[PDB]
């Protein structure tokens, strides 16, 4: 069963790089 | 001097002072023809020392009444016979770069050399392969500076195919960065998903993105490369 | 270069003994340019010509 | 750059450094 | 036929032998080097003008020849107005040129405009202004016809280079220009020109023209009202309010310090009826800038408050 099972196998971020690209443009 | 000649005593230096002393009492054209007698006798490896004065002595000193046909056959006969042989060669593909470029003012023509000069098909690409990458990065200097859009995207899709890709990495940065100041960033951001090669180059592409949804899409395509 | 030098010192060294013995296309335009203006000027020159006629 | 002081003489030795009918020349040579 | 025989003599005539002879021989070479690489491929443009370079100092029996092989044999398989082309072009502007200055025969010209007004295939994609210009240009040197050398082309570039040759010519540049705006700021260079040469009736042509970013040219109009100086300015000013709070600092500048201030009550009364508390700012920064007048601003300041309240 343990061979059964083992065979199975960012807005935020997007947001916050938004931000600092302001930031950085003042 | 020339009994000495003869004798096939001469050294490389006993004949470059042979030219000189020769170009310091203005027989000028008979050096050309000390050189000629004497670059045949030297392996490959003391040749390329004798034709960087035998070219700079035509090309630039000012009693020299050789025709612009003249060096340009010069430049040709020079380029071959050291390149059968190995030689690195960038001392003579810029010199003749700059000759060509200043008599005739084809500047495609000189961007041309230079592009003959990266190619060189004697040895393999590593081979030379600090000179041979100084004579593209010259080379596509001057197509961006002076020709145009036209022969830098034909130059840039030839360098990137040839280069190992270990040295390819500044430029699909700067053909990048040429194709999106000319503008329309689609075509662009094709070389941007080109720079997925290896290292980290590929932040740059992901700093080139002042060029939101586009950028979250492009942070996923990224972050599924960091982890091929 | 490597061997113009070796020959200079040793021109140097020789004075002991001689002491001792006492925009896709810009590059073609360039080019055709002088030609082309001569031929511009040649024609404004005619142009005054005709002109001169014409009063 | 001790090269640039070798004769001619001196540089063309340089470039230097089987069947039977060779070896039998060689052998009637070196006798 | 044994090329390595000639190498032979030419490393003999290097090492040997005084230089015109070197020069001649080299030059048989170089021939046929370019020869065997422009067979090879026509398209090197570059190795075209050496080879022409070459043939015009050493062979000159051997010119006008190798001109018309230039011109027929490199022609390219492709069309868009494609690098080749643009390069391609001015082969024969250099063998007009070449039949212009050194052969002083101009039967030669006329029949390669003719060819080239043929063979350009102008007649369904782009076209080489160069050549129309060059001949609207030789025709003087030949002069009525270059009328007809127009007509043929008429692509902004053909008609501009047809008004200034119009120019240094004269007059009927302006209707060509009337044609021209068929195909967006040339009304600034037609305008110059009418005032240069008729002030009145191309303001006239300029007002009846905007009564249709347009503004940004129309603004013109304005220096034509200042050098009038001139009543239709106040029209100007009054049309900018398409809104009139911006335009009400204009206002202002065009009203005499009192005439200054009614306008920019007027001007603030209306962006009050439609923001308003910045044109009281403008008015009182007008006040300061005009400076009773401190008074004034002090109290444009406390209405400006008022507003804001």
């Amino acid at each position: 069963q343990r061979a059964e099972m083992i065979n199975r196998s960012x807005x935020x971020x997007x947001x916050x790089x938004x931000x600092x690209x302001x930031x950085x443009x003042x | 001097y020339n009994t000495v000649i003869d004798l096939r005593l001469i050294t490389p230096a006993m004949a470059e002072n042979f030219a000189l002393f020769l170009q310091n009492h203005y027989e000028v054209m008979e050096s050309f023809q000390v050189y000629e007698k004497t670059i045949p006798l030297f392996p490959p490896e003391i040749q390329y020392e004798l034709w960087i004065e035998y070219l700079e002595v035509a090309t630039s000193h000012q009693l020299s009444s050789l025709s612009p046909e003249h060096i340009r056959f010069l430049f040709e006969k020079a380029l071959k016979n050291l390149c059968s042989n190995g030689i690195d060669c960038k001392t003579i593909f810029i010199a003749y770069s700059v000759f060509e470029e200043r008599i005739s003012g084809l500047i495609s023509k000189s961007i041309e050399i230079l592009r003959r000069g990266a190619v060189i098909g004697t040895v393999s690409v590593s081979t030379h392969l600090e000179s041979r990458l100084q004579l593209w990065r010259m080379c596509i200097s001057k197509a961006e500076s002076t020709l145009g859009p036209s022969v830098t995207r034909e130059l840039y899709q030839e360098c990137i195919q040839i280069l190992p890709n270990s040295k390819a990495v500044e430029f699909v940065i700067k053909f990048s960065d040429f194709e999106s100041s000319i503008g329309e960033t689609i075509r662009a951001r094709e070389i941007l998903a080109y720079g997925a090669k290896l290292t980290e180059l590929w932040d740059s592409f992901e700093i080139f993105e002042l060029k939101k949804e586009t950028y979250k899409d492009m942070l996923k395509m990224k972050k599924v490369l960091e982890s091929n | 270069p490597s061997l113009r030098d070796l020959s200079l010192e040793r021109d140097q060294e020789l004075n002991q003994l001689r002491a001792r013995i006492n925009c896709e296309t810009s590059d073609l335009k360039a080019k055709l340019a002088p030609i082309m203006e001569v031929l511009e000027k040649k024609t404004n020159e005619k142009i005054k010509g005709i002109i001169r006629k014409r009063v | 750059e001790k090269a640039f002081h070798y004769t001619v003489q001196e540089y063309d030795a340089w470039e230097r450094r089987i069947s039977y009918d060779q070896l039998a020349k060689l052998s009637y040579e070196k006798t | 036929s044994n090329q390595l025989l000639k190498a032979g003599l030419l490393d003999f005539e290097k090492q040997f032998g005084d230089i015109n002879s070197i020069e001649e021989t080299i030059s048989y070479k170089r021939k046929m080097e370019y020869e065997t690489i422009l067979s090879n491929n026509a398209y090197d443009y570059d190795t075209w003008w050496l080879y022409l370079d070459l043939i015009s100092e050493s062979f000159p029996k051997q010119i006008m020849q190798t001109f018309e092989k230039a011109i027929v044999d490199s022609r390219p398989k492709e069309l868009s107005k494609n690098v080749q082309w643009k390069r391609y072009i001015y082969l024969w502007m250099r063998y007009i040129c070449y039949v212009e200055l050194e052969l002083e025969n101009s039967l030669l010209e006329e029949e390669l405009f003719q060819r080239l007004i043929d063979d350009i295939i102008p007649h369904k994609h782009f076209t080489f202004s160069k050549i129309w210009l060059m001949y609207a240009k030789f025709l003087i040197r030949h002069v009525p016809k270059a009328r007809k050398i127009l007509g043929k082309a008429i692509k902004a570039k053909t008609f501009k280079g047809y008004i200034e040759l119009e120019v240094k010519l004269f007059d009927r540049v302006r209707k060509i220009y009337e044609k021209f705006i068929e195909f967006l700021q040339i009304w600034s260079q037609y305008g110059e020109l009418e005032e240069n040469l008729w002030d009145r009736v191309r303001g006239i042509y300029t007002i009846a023209l905007d009564e249709n970013k347009e503004a940004k040219i129309v603004l013109l109009q304005k220096y034509i009202t200042f050098e009038t100086e001139f009543e239709k300015a106040r029209k100007l000013y009054r049309r900018y309010l398409e809104q009139s709070w911006i335009e009400f600092a204009m206002y202002q500048t065009s009203t005499e310090q009192q005439l200054l201030d009614l306008a920019k009550l007027q001007s603030e009364n209306v962006d009050e009826d439609i923001e308003n508390k910045l044109e009281a700012r403008k008015v009182f920064e007008e006040a300061i800038v005009f400076f009773k007048q401190g008074r004034l601003s002090i109290l444009e300041a406390l209405k400006d408050y008022e507003e804001t309240y």
